[PDB]
């Protein structure tokens, strides 16, 4: 089924994308948008799909990293001092900073920005020039950076070492499920930020509040309404 | 032809059943590369062997403590050990690391190149310290040879890998029991056999809040 | 179409008839939908039977009334950790032969075994019985249709050797009563949620006061 | 805001009246054009199961109009001392 597919949007997109539910009211996948040669603008279908899948993976990792500490700290899996809210770890020092860490948060930020700058710059250079990171010697792991025709799905001996989806149907199902779970986690992280701003508590605490009292703890009661 | 991890499952192409305990339970498609296959086989063998050594030690200490010997529980036994041992902390860890580096580097370089340790480099020993198989050495490590005949050698390989798998399942059971009930494993078994219908994993353990 | 049982054409939401009709994966093929519907219906049959048995058997006095309590209280469906409807969590007033989580672990092990056998038969029929299963592999014969395996274990009475017309009539009666079980269990659980009493109590209230 | 309050009742009534007007002639919508009367237009957006010309932008526009009419009525009645 097409989930709310706007008409006159199917005129330029067929079913090749993983999700592709036909939802494009404003219109950004049109090849008439940013047509020409060279770099062009940022609104092109290749970059749109790439940023969509990267946002999906990052939001999925973020939702996992927002649920796992609070959930495991509600039980005895994670101790109470390390079971802080996701925004009270130190990502926002007004919200809260975990002082009992092995390093200063800015030192961790510098290590993180160096590592993720290496990763994302290699990713960008492979996006501009496919297979380019497999040529220049990096550490001996150049064969792991072979990539593929689609920059969203590089594969190789490391990114897909389970080599799942030998057939095309399994590839299509896996891509559709990945983009679906990523969109679900994008909406999830949206709700997590909204609840963190409004309620000032973890998402599992808000879920437990809604479970205990549906009408007494909901969006209407969150902002003072009845 | 052989029993697998699931009835009707297809064994992997890189798992032909020539290894010990080759039930085909490889759903992450690891050990597809032959060098990776040797690495995974050696890693599983070493992890299993240390698991059953530790499990035998823990079970012996626990049954001796239940019998009446002045032995503590397997948890936090290192604290009373370092309180009683003349060797201080840090020093003996470094000595056992010095002893473990040597044999493990020999094992790693025999895994990379079989027969590399049979050149007489270590005290002129050539027949000993030679790997008969990839993860299975021979010579000095086996004092008496029940591995000379091939059928009982294969049977012993299968028995070794299965008992090792059971023992590392027993080790994760050990850590789960001592994080849930905080009692000795022999005491836990005694509690289970005393009242099986009531002394379960949830009534006494922390597994359920 | 009329080959599938209950092909009345009642599909207003159009959740069926997907383009990718692969039986393996995608969780949306018509054979998979029919299989899931019939096993959900059979589980609804069992749920309705188990939610009607203890109350009316305690009312009739066949079983003692101390154990003939309502289904949600005897099933662990209580507040517990404010989860409303989670089995094997709420405290049951009557002490049983073992702990709740004991047969919850037997739940996990045994039903995982049975469901993996069913999934392996669905993926590749005729291959599950090849492996040794302590002599229990021959108890479940393979079949072309995964929804209707047949054999000695699944058909003990042998009322499946007649012609295909009577078998199809039995199949459509079974799935029609399965949809009736769907409606009955939905009403069961929503009345138990909004009244916090057994279905027999509010059934007697409705009989006395229509 | 409060469930059962007069403001809630009359603004729910206003939103429902706007939706009913958009569904059947009356208020101009996506499929309704021209200044004096309302004439049929192109479907523009697929309605996704809704009969006639009732798409997502239709319900968005008329929900916005209903909320605006409701808040205007509420504040006008509060200004004159009524409900
Ligand atoms: C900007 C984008 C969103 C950034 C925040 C993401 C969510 C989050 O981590 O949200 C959490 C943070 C922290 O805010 C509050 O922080 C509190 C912690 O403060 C504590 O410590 C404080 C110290 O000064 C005070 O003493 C305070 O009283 C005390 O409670 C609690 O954790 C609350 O649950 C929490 O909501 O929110 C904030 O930074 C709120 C920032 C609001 C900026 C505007 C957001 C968008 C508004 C709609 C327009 C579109
Ligand atoms: C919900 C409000 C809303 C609506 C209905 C529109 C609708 C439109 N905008 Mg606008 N836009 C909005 C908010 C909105 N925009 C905001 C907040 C910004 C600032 C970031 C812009 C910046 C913007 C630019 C720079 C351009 C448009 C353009 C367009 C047209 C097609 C592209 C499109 O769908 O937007 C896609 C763009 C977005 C920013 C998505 C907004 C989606 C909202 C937030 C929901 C369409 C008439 C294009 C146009 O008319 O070209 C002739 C154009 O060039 N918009
Ligand atoms: C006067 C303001 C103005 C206007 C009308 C536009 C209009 C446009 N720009 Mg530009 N842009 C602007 C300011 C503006 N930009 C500024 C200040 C910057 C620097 C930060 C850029 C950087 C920029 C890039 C790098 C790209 C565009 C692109 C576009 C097009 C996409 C329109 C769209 O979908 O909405 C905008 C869409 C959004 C999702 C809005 C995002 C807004 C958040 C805050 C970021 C459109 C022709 C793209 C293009 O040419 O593709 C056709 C493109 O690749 N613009
Ligand atoms: C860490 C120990 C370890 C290692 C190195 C191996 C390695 C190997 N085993 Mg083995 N296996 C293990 C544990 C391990 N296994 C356990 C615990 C079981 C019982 C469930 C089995 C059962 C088993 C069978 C039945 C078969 C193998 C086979 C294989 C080979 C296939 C490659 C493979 O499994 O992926 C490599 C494996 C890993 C990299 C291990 C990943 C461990 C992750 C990181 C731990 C994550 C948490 C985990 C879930 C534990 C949490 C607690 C849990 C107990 C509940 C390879 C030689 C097959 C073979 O060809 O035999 C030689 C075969 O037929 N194994
Ligand atoms: C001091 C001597 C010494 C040396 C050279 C090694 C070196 C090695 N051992 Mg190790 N080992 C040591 C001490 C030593 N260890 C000690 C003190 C123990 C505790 C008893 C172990 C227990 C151990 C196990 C159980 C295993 C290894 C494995 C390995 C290899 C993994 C290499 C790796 O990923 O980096 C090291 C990375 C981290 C430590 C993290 C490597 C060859 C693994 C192996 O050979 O798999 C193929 C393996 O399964 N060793
Ligand atoms: C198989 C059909 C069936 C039958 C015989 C009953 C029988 C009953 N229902 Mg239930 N009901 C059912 C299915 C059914 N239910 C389903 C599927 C739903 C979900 C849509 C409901 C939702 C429902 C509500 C919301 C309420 C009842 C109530 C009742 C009781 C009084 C009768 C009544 O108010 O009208 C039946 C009403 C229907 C909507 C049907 C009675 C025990 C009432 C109750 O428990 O109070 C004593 C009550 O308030 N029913
Ligand atoms: C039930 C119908 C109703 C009534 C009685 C009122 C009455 C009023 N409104 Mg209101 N209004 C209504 C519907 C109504 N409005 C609707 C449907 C809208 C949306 C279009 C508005 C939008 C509106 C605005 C934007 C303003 C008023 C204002 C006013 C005041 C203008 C008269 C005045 O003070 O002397 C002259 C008065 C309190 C004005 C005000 O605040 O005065 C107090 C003002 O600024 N109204
Ligand atoms: C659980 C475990 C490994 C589990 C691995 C799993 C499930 C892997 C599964 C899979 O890969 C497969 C198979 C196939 C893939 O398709 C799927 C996945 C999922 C990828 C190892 C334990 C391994 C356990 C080991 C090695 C235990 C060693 C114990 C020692 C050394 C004891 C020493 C002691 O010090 C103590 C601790 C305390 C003192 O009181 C006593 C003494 C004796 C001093
Ligand atoms: C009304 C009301 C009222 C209110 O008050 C409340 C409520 C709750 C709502 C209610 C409702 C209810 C309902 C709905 C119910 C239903 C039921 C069912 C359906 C059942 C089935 C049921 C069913 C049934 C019996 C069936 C049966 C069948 C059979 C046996 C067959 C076959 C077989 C088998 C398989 C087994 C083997 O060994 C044998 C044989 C023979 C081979
Ligand atoms: C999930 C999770 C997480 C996360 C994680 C992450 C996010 C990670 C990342 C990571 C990363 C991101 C990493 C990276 C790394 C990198 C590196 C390590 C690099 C290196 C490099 C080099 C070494 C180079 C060199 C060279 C060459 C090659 C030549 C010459 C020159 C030069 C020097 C440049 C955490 C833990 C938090 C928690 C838990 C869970
Ligand atoms: C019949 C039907 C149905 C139903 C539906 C419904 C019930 C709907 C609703 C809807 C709605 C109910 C919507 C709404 C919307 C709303 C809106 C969109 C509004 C507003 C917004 C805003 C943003 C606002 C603003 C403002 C302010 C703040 C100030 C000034 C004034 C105003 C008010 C403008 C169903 C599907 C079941 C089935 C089929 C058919």
């Amino acid at each position: 089924l097409y989930v709310g597919s706007d008409a006159a949007a199917l005129k330029y997109l067929d079913g090749t994308l993983p999700g592709d539910y036909g939802f494009d009211p404003l219109g950004l996948l049109d090849p008439t948008v940013s047509n020409g040669q060279g770099a062009g603008g940022f609104v092109n279908p290749r970059w749109l799909q790439y940023s969509e899948v990267i946002h999906a993976r990052w939001a999925m990792l973020g939702a996992a990293g927002c649920i796992a500490p609070e959930i495991l700290g509600k039980a005895g899996v994670i101790p109470a001092e390390t079971a802080v809210d996701w925004f009270r770890t130190g990502v926002i020092p007004p919200a809260g900073v975990y002082k009992d860490f092995w390093a200063d948060p800015f030192t961790l930020f510098f290590i993180e920005v160096v590592a993720i700058q290496f990763a994302e710059l290699k990713r960008l250079q492979d996006y501009k020039n496919p297979g380019s990171q497999s040529r220049q010697y990096f550490l001996g792991l150049e064969g792991l950076f072979k990539g593929s025709d689609n920059p969203a799905y590089p594969g190789g001996p490391f990114f897909n070492f389970a080599n799942f989806g030998k057939t095309e149907a399994e590839m299509k199902k896996l891509k559709l499920n990945e983009i679906k779970n990523g969109r679900l986690a994008m909406l999830a992280m949206f709700g997590y930020g909204a609840q963190a701003v409004i309620t000032g508590d973890g998402p599992f605490d808000n879920l437990l509040a809604h479970l205990a009292d549906p009408t007494g703890a909901n969006l209407i009661t969150n902002l003072g309404g009845k | 032809d052989r029993p697998l991890w699931s009835p009707g499952s297809q064994p992997p192409a890189w798992l032909d059943g020539s290894l010990a305990g080759d039930y085909g339970f490889d759903p992450l498609h690891l050990s597809e590369e032959p060098e990776m296959r040797k690495w995974m086989v050696q890693a599983e063998l070493v992890h299993a062997r240390w698991a059953m050594l530790g499990v035998a030690g823990i079970l012996f200490t626990s049954i001796a403590a239940k019998n009446g010997a002045p032995f503590p529980d397997w948890y936090d036994a290192g604290k009373e050990a370092i309180k009683t041992s003349p060797a201080p902390l840090g020093s003996l860890i470094f000595t056992e690391l010095l002893l473990f580096g040597w044999v493990e580097t020999k094992r790693l370089y025999d895994l990379r190149n079989p027969g590399s340790q049979g050149d007489g480099s270590f005290l002129g020993i050539t027949d000993g310290l030679k790997g008969k198989e990839n993860g299975y050495p021979g010579g000095l490590f086996d004092p008496m040879g029940m591995s000379k005949n091939e059928a009982s050698f294969k049977e012993a390989k299968v028995k070794e890998i299965k008992n090792g798998r059971l023992a590392m399942l027993a080790f994760v059971g050990f850590i789960a029991q001592h994080h849930a009930t905080h009692k000795s494993p022999i005491d836990n078994l005694v509690d289970h056999v005393a009242d099986p219908f009531h002394v379960t994993f949830a009534t006494n353990g922390v597994s359920v809040p | 179409t009329g080959s599938l049982p209950g092909d009345f054409g009642w599909d207003p939401l159009h959740l069926a008839d997907t383009n990718d009709q692969d039986r393996l994966n995608n969780a949306m093929s018509m054979e998979w939908l029919s299989y899931a519907e019939v096993i959900h219906g059979r589980w609804a049959m069992l749920g309705a039977a188990g939610a009607l048995s203890p109350e009316v058997l305690g009312k009739a006095g066949v079983i003692p009334k101390e154990t003939g309590l309502t289904w949600f209280q005897a099933g662990g469906l209580d507040s517990s950790s404010n989860l409303i409807a989670v089995p094997f969590t709420g405290p049951i007033p009557f002490q049983y032969w073992t702990d709740q989580y004991t047969l919850l672990f037997t739940m996990l092990v045994a039903m995982g075994f049975a469901e993996t056998r069913r999934w392996q038969e669905y993926k590749e029929p005729g291959s599950v019985q090849k492996q040794f299963f302590l002599g229990l592999e021959k108890l479940t014969p393979p079949s072309q249709q995964p929804a209707y395996p047949g054999g000695g274990f699944f058909n003990f009475a042998g009322l499946g050797a007649k012609d295909e017309k009577q078998m199809f009539e039995l199949k459509v009666k079974e799935i029609r009563n399965g949809r009736l079980a769907m409606l009955a269990f939905l009403g069961f659980m929503v009345q138990a949620e909004v009244t916090h009493v057994g279905p027999f109590q509010n059934l007697l209230d409705h009989i006395n006061s229509p | 805001g409060f469930i059962g309050s007069p403001t809630n009742l009359i603004m729910v009534a206003s939103t429902g009246a706007c939706l009913f007007a958009s569904r059947f002639g009356l208020a101009p919508s996506v499929r309704k054009v021209a200044q004096p009367l309302k004439l049929a237009d192109r479907e523009v957006i697929q309605t996704t199961g809704d009969p006639a010309g009732f798409t997502a932008t239709d319900v968005l526009a008329m929900g916005a109009a209903g909320h605006a009419i409701g808040v205007g009525i509420v504040l006008g009645l509060k200004g004159i001392g009524q409900l």
